[PDB]
RNA sequence: UAUAUAUAUAUAUAUAUAUAUAUAUAUAUAUAUAUAUA
RNA sequence: UAUAUAUAUAUAUAUAUAUAUAUAUAUAUAUAUAUAUA
């Protein structure tokens, strides 16, 4: 009966998944922040800024 | 099985002889009976002691809460009412009251107690009004548990003794043991636990007990008090626990049956709460079984021919189910649930979906599962007061939405309206269409034909009849002195006595007594209200022949009265069957209550009115049945007002509007209430028997048709409902039946219609039937309900519960009977357990237990004598019930199919022939000289032995006693006589014919010298019927029954050593059975639930010939000559005498004669006897001249083709050729193919093909001594 | 001792059904807020 | 005070998704019992 009822009737969806859509960004590579900034309070203030 | 022990030695023989152990024989056979009928009927109950019960049931003590019968019953109006308890005003049933406190003592039984006869007196003689409450609740109370075809705890017993020891084994194959058990069946434990209550001393005292006046109660100690719906649980309780070990149920199903019944009988009315909660057991499972995505498996293929009108159909394969297939309307879990929350009995419902779930393809299991869940409805014929009943149902009038305007009618034609052409709508319709049948009866000279004109007014007369009291009084008042016949020892409201009265009297004089009062009756039902018997007197029924004969037309002519021509019911059954099927869809609609609906002020004036203007077209002046054409004032014009004749049909319709504008006026005269008789009109239909189907068929088809082809075209919404309802019609689409009909839709292409659809279809239709006052009662679940009978995809599933083993109406406070009479119950009831499939070889045996207990029986004089007698056991085998196990043989060889009557003899004694004669050899000298059949070893004497002689004439014995004649009687016999043949004989030239035709037959038959004494068909006997069935209506007088009693014994006590002769020369016919023939279908698919490899005979016997009765050569002999006969008189005697005149040779004018003894005029005459030939008869035809008829049995099977050309009377291999029929074969091979299908049938397992192959005598010998005794009868 | 067949139990996988929880949508009811009318 | 509309919250019903539990069917593995062969 399934062999029968899968034959008979085509509207079984199974359909390949073709419309996907994005609103972001058309991007694959990220900028990245490795080794982060030292925060300086007693020497050297001024040399960076966030 | 300790419970074997406990049984008395004859019941233990008894129990051995049914389980197979013993070949049956009278002695142990009268050893069970008598001591039956000796011992108290307690120690039934006393057996249950020894089985150890393991089930979960728990009798909860709410049952014994006897609500306090005083406030359930009033008096007002001077009438004994009910007084429902609830707001409900249905609450009109039997309460749940203690009876105790009402109870005396009886000096035979002090246990036991009845009435008081002071309360009896005072509610007679005083009218006291709490003695008639008492008295009028005491009737009913005892009624109720009166409708039964005997006590219930014999039947108890029965299914004990039956239970007690396991069949033995077969050799067959497929004899699978019974998978079902004792000690776990809910239904015995529960009975076990709720008798606990009602024991002293270990004595089992039973609650109530029935006897032929009744039921009378047991007085309850002081601590005690009897509730009288705990009888009726006990007999719900036993008749569940029968069934469900007949139809081999699961134990949890039993489980749920047995909660149902307790809490139904926990609440007030036992009675009311079985019936608001009837339906939930076929919606949980037959409703819905399908609706999931595992679905598959094989269904029929069934093709509906051309000629639709011809109701023919053919089996055309088989087809695959798959999902597509599956069935589209919701299920109907979700209400059924709601409803059973009101009585939280949720668990119910979910026990039954859970197991219902596994099932989930299409097959016998899921079949056979739908069948047992569906048998657990409850059996009990409900019984209501009958002055609640009437007070109840003709209470209700229609309510039409839009009503026809007073403009829209013409002036009056002294007492009619013709309508308007300018309305229209559905009224319009229905005017057109009974105006156009009724002008073509006006012109119809098929009518004044004096024959048909005979035919008619003897279809007024039966035994039965009322009103007569009406009648009398009315003429009576009329100044008309009527006759009397009273020393005619004949019922008064018989409908023949109150004809005879009328036979010399002008017919117009009687006119002023139509309008006149009748009585009515009530006939309880299985599952819903009771039903309703009105007879009109014979004056009414005269008159409102134009109606009937409008309304044959319409259904002759238009739909073919659809199926309502009732010549074969089984037609019905490849109808639904074919509605059923997967590709297509079928609606089940109803009438809400057709008779109550149907009413003048919008119905029948409109009908009135179009059958008056229809008959205008013809002669002005034609009397029609002695009613003379008047005159009558015509004021259709303002202006022109005059007077015109108008003829005797229209002057009918003149007094018929008459009567149905007044109402019908009835009298209640209820006897099991107290001093409460009284009259009141309704506008109900009377609908009292088939005479009212023809009527409310052609309404039914008409508002249909219209309904289909104008009122829903233009307001339904969806243009694919549009689109499919067009090029649809009632002759190809749509069925009825009273208010029953099927509505089935055009097979949508390889789909199903929307849901969506179908809710807005139903919908509108529901409307439709609400504009003029009609609830249509639709429902759509993909199943077939139809003159009760149900299919599930091409399967017939028989309700089992609609014929509950222990139930029996009955609609009097007396029994009314006499004990042979049990016998025919006995048949009967075995016959319903082969119709419906049940366990055949379980079923078996219980049934030769019912017969145990009815085959003994006795009578006491009112003061003198008592009488007794009992019957030997081969009765039963001769009346229809097959042997379990004979001397020599093995058990359980014969099929349920084995015909009754001699065939059944015959087949018998075919299969046992060998042994008996290798037997009576070795044990008996030889006899002194040849014999034709046996050789010299004396058979007879052996079968003597076995008293087969004694039951086979036994039976032939008649079982109800006769009336006795007296000559001044007699004087009123003539008057009686010469009345009836008045009545018969309007005309002179019917007098003329018949008169003729008598004295040229006896001139011929004697001088001829074929015989003398042929006791032939004519009309001049008709009367004479009609006098002796009249006189048999009546209570027969002690001496009859005493004269039965001892000719009975005599008939058994005589030494006799043949059979029929008719039988003799059968015997000397051999037949062998060959190989299988050739499926019919496949056997996976299902047909007949229940008919399965585990009912392994049924399963072969189905399938091997198939269901649908497809005689497409045969046609089954309804091609009778006689098309137009009149009462009384039998179709089936007169073609049997024709033929067997024919087969000898007679001249025509011996036809002549015959035929003009019974009216048919010389030209006519000579016509018919002309038709008369051997060739064109088919083989039922001819073989019934020797009374080899087909079982009712055999009606659901496709005989036909089998006996045609599978039951070979000369196979030239293998026949001798003594055996050789030659030139006679014309009319020899049909009995003969009788005679070797009958054998075949006989036995069990597959159908064989069937060979004569040898007669002892010369066939030619066979073929003169035939003709011998055709010319002899 | 091994092989084969049948039955029962347990484990795992897959399918179907039911129940419960959570999320989203729609409908209905109740409460609160705001607007408008009386 | 009431009616109507809109928003928010809560409850109930229906649909869809996910998780868990239970039942039924099928397949595979293991154990036990019975039958047959060696």
């Amino acid at each position: 009966s399934k062999h029968l009822s899968a034959y008979l009737d085509s509207a079984v969806a199974n359909g390949p998944e073709l419309i996907v859509e994005d609103t972001g960004l058309c991007t694959s590579f990220m900028l990245l922040d490795n080794i982060p900034s030292a925060h300086l309070t007693k020497e050297l203030i001024g040399f960076t800024w966030f | 099985e300790e419970l074997f022990n406990a049984l008395p030695q004859p019941l233990q023989q008894l129990s051995l002889a049914l389980a197979g152990e013993i070949p049956l024989t009278d002695h142990i056979f009268e050893q069970a009976a008598s001591t039956w009928h000796v011992q108290p009927r307690s120690l039934t109950y006393k057996l249950l002691d020894h089985i150890p019960f393991s089930t979960p049931v728990v009798v909860p003590p709410s049952i014994y809460h006897s609500l306090d019968w005083s406030k359930c019953f009033a008096v007002n109006q001077d009438r004994v009412e009910r007084v429902p308890t609830i707001d409900d005003p249905d609450d009109v049933y039997v309460p749940n009251s203690d009876i105790g406190p009402l109870l005396t003592s009886l000096h035979t039984i002090p246990d036991y107690g009845f009435l008081h006869p002071a309360i009896e007196n005072d509610a007679t003689t005083l009218r006291a009004e709490r003695a008639r409450c008492a008295s009028t609740f005491y009737k009913i109370a005892s009624s109720q548990a009166r409708q039964v075809k005997l006590d219930p705890i014999r039947m108890l017993g029965f299914l004990l003794l039956v239970q007690a020891r396991p069949r033995v084994p077969s050799g067959l194959v497929t004899d699978q043991p019974t998978r079902r058990d004792p000690t776990q069946s809910p239904a015995l434990h529960a009975i076990w636990q709720v008798m606990q209550y009602y024991k002293v001393a270990g004595v089992y005292y039973a609650p109530a007990l029935v006897v032929p006046s009744g039921a009378i109660w047991w007085i309850p100690p002081p601590g005690k008090r009897n509730v009288v719906s705990v009888q009726y649980l006990l007999t719900d309780l036993i008749n569940l626990a029968i069934l469900a070990h007949m139809t081999d149920m699961s134990p949890t199903l039993e489980l749920t049956g047995v909660l149902m019944y307790l809490r139904a009988a926990s609440s007030h009315s036992h009675a009311y709460t079985l019936l608001q909660m009837k339906s939930v057991f076929p919606a949980l499972s037959l409703r819905s079984m399908y609706r999931n995505k595992g679905f598959g498996g094989k269904a029929p293929a069934i093709e509906w021919t051309e000629p639709r009108s011809k109701y023919k159909f053919r089996w055309t394969g088989v087809t695959q189910l798959h999902d597509g297939l599956r069935p589209r309307s919701p299920s109907m879990d979700v209400p059924t649930l709601e409803v059973l929350t009101k009585y939280e009995l949720v668990d119910i419902g979910h026990i039954i979906i859970r197991e219902r779930n596994a099932h989930p393809r299409h097959n016998h299991d899921s079949v056979r599962f739908v069948r047992d869940v569906m048998a657990l409805t409850s059996g009990m014929y409900l019984v209501r007061q009958p002055t609640m009943s009437v007070l109840r149902e003709y209470s209700q009038v229609p309510d039409i939405k839009d009503p026809i305007p007073p403009s829209a009618w013409t002036g009056p034609i002294g007492n009619v309206r013709y309508l308007l052409p300018s309305v229209q709508g559905p009224a319009r319709h229905l005017y057109d269409t009974w105006r156009a049948a009724a002008r073509q009866i006006a012109q119809d000279p098929q009518w004044h034909d004096p024959l048909n004109q005979a035919i008619m007014r003897a279809q007024y007369v039966t035994a039965r009849g009322g009103s007569s009291a009406s009648l009398k009084f009315a003429l009576k008042v009329t100044g008309i002195v009527l006759p009397e016949y009273d020393d005619s020892k004949v019922k008064k409201s018989s409908k023949i006595y109150q004809a005879a009265q009328i036979a010399r009297i002008a017919f117009m004089l009687l006119i002023a007594a139509i309008h006149a009062e009748v009585t009515m009756g009530i006939r309880n039902q299985v599952q819903r209200r009771a039903r309703s018997i009105m007879p009109l007197n014979v004056i009414q029924q005269a008159i409102s022949a134009p109606h009937t004969l409008v309304a044959n037309y319409i259904n002759k002519h238009m739909n073919l009265s659809t199926t309502s021509g009732s010549v074969v019911t089984d037609k019905v059954i490849p109808l639904i069957l074919y509605a059923s099927t997967p590709p297509n869809t079928v609606v089940n609609v109803d009438i809400k209550a057709c008779d109550a609906s149907i009413t003048y002020n919008y119905f029948l004036s409109v009908i009135c009115g179009a059958m008056h203007e229809g008959f205008e077209v013809g002669n002005a002046d034609a009397a029609f049945m002695g009613v003379p054409s008047t005159i009558v004032s015509d004021r259709r014009s303002s202006v022109a007002p005059y007077s015109r004749p108008i003829s005797g049909l229209q002057t009918m319709v003149q007094h018929l509007a008459d009567l149905y504008a007044a109402g019908f006026r009835y009298s209640v005269s209820d006897a099991f209430s107290s001093g409460n008789k009284f009259s009141f009109p309704t506008s109900t239909f009377p609908s009292g028997s088939t005479a009212t189907s023809t009527e409310h068929t052609a309404n039914n088809s008409t508002m249909m048709e219209y309904f289909l082809n104008v009122h829903a075209p233009s307001h339904v919404k969806s243009a694919s409902l549009k689109r499919i309802l067009t090029d649809m019609t009632i002759q190809r689409n749509y069925v009825c039946q009273g208010d029953d009909g099927i509505l089935l839709l055009p097979h949508e292409a390889a789909s199903k219609i929307s849901a969506d659809d179908m809710n807005e279809l139903l919908t509108c239709l529901r409307d439709y039937g609400q504009l003029f006052g009609w609830n249509y009662d639709i429902d759509w679940s993909d199943t077939a309900e139809y003159l009760k009978l149900y299919a599930l995809m091409g399967c017939r599933i028989p309700n089992t519960s609609r014929h509950p083993p222990v139930g029996k109406e009955y609609a009097a406070p007396q029994t009314d009977e006499i004990w042979p009479s049990l016998i025919d119950i006995v048949i009967g009831h075995h016959l319903n357990g082969v119709t419906d499939v049940l366990n055949w070889r379980e079923w078996l045996r219980f049934s030769w237990a019912f017969a145990c207990y009815s085959s003994r029986g006795g009578y006491t004089n009112p003061k003198g004598q008592s009488f007794s007698a009992q019957y030997p056991w081969w009765t039963f085998v001769y009346l229809g019930i097959p042997p379990i196990l004979l001397p020599g043989q093995t058990p359980f060889i014969h099929s349920c199919y084995m015909p009754p009557g001699d065939q059944g003899m015959f087949s018998i004694l075919n299969g046992w022939r060998d042994w008996l004669i290798s037997h009576a050899s070795t044990t008996l000298p030889p006899l002194r000289h040849n014999h034709p059949v046996w050789g010299l070893s004396d058979v007879p004497s052996l079968l003597s032995q076995f008293g087969v002689y004694a039951g086979y004439h036994a039976a032939q014995h008649y079982r109800r006693p006769k009336p006795a004649p007296e000559t001044a009687s007699s004087d009123s016999i003539n008057q009686i006589t010469s009345d009836l043949t008045e009545y018969l004989f309007y005309d002179s030239a019917l007098k003329a014919r018949v008169m003729k035709g008598r004295y040229n037959w006896e001139r011929l038959s004697s001088s001829l010298s074929l015989n003398v004494g042929s006791r032939v068909p004519s009309l001049f006997d008709v009367p004479g019927k009609w006098v002796a069935a009249g006189r048999d209506a009546e209570k027969p007088p002690p001496s009859s029954v005493e004269d039965m009693f001892t000719s009975l014994n005599r008939c058994i006590r005589r030494p006799t050593h043949s059979f029929s002769r008719l039988l003799e020369l059968y015997l000397r016919v051999h037949v062998t059975l060959g190989e299988s023939i050739p499926l019919a279908i496949d056997p996976d698919v299902p047909q007949v639930a229940g008919a399965d490899p585990a009912n392994d005979d049924h399963w072969f016997k189905y399938t091997c010939l198939g269901d649908i009765p497809s005689a497409t050569r045969n046609y089954f002999g309804e091609s009778l000559f006689v098309g137009r006969v009149v009462s009384g008189l039998d179709v089936e005697a007169v073609d049997a005498t024709l033929l067997r005149l024919k087969i000898l040779g007679a001249p025509p004018e011996a036809f002549i004669a015959v035929l003009n003894g019974i009216g048919m005029s010389d030209s006519e005459a000579h016509q018919i006897a002309g038709r008369i030939s051997l060739a064109n008869a088919q083989l039922v035809q001819i073989a019934r001249v020797v009374h080899l008829s087909i079982p009712s049995s055999w009606m659901t099977l496709n005989t036909g083709p089998y006996i045609h050309h599978h039951a070979y009377d000369f196979k030239p291999g293998i026949t001798q050729p003594s055996a050789k029929s030659r030139d006679k074969s014309i009319w020899m091979s049909p009995i003969l193919k009788l005679l070797c299908t009958s054998y075949a049938m006989t036995v069990a397992g597959p159908v064989r093909t069937s060979i004569v192959t040898e007669i002892d005598g010369s066939a030619a010998a066979l073929s003169g001594n035939l003709r011998v005794w055709m010319r002899d009868v």
